[PDB]
């Protein structure tokens, strides 16, 4: 029924964890390029 | 403490657009006794000679 399960499950293995690599790559450059605006001052006059 | 609603120029400045409002809202009823702004059609031979 199922001829490919071993070229399957070793392909499945070899891009499941190259792209757990890339999730941290991108976890990084999110939050390198969202520091300046995440601890900002500002001052506005308003009160209530 | 919450301001007192005259502390801050905002705050006062909004107290006095209410009672600019206030004024419009109690109408006296012998300034609204003759005029209409409907048109009616009307009969004008009394004074036509
Ligand atoms: C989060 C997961 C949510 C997705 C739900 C998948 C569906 C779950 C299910 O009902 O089936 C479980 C299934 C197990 O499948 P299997 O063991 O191959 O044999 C039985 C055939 N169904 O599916 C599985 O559980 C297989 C999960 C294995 C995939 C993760 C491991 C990949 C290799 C790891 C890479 C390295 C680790 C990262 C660093």
């Amino acid at each position: 029924a199922e001829p490919e399960m071993e070229e399957r499950k070793l392909m499945g293995f070899k891009w499941i964890f190259v792209l757990t690599l890339a999730l941290l790559q991108a976890g990084y450059y999110r939050r390198l390029r969202w520091s300046v605006l995440k601890s900002r001052k500002l001052v506005l006059d308003v009160v209530n | 403490s919450p301001p007192p609603p005259n502390a801050m120029v905002y705050d006062r400045l909004a107290e006095a657009v209410k009672a600019k409002l206030r004024q419009l809202e109690n109408p006296d009823p012998r300034f609204l006794k003759y005029g209409s702004p409907r048109p009616t059609l009307t009969d004008h031979t009394r004074i036509l000679a």
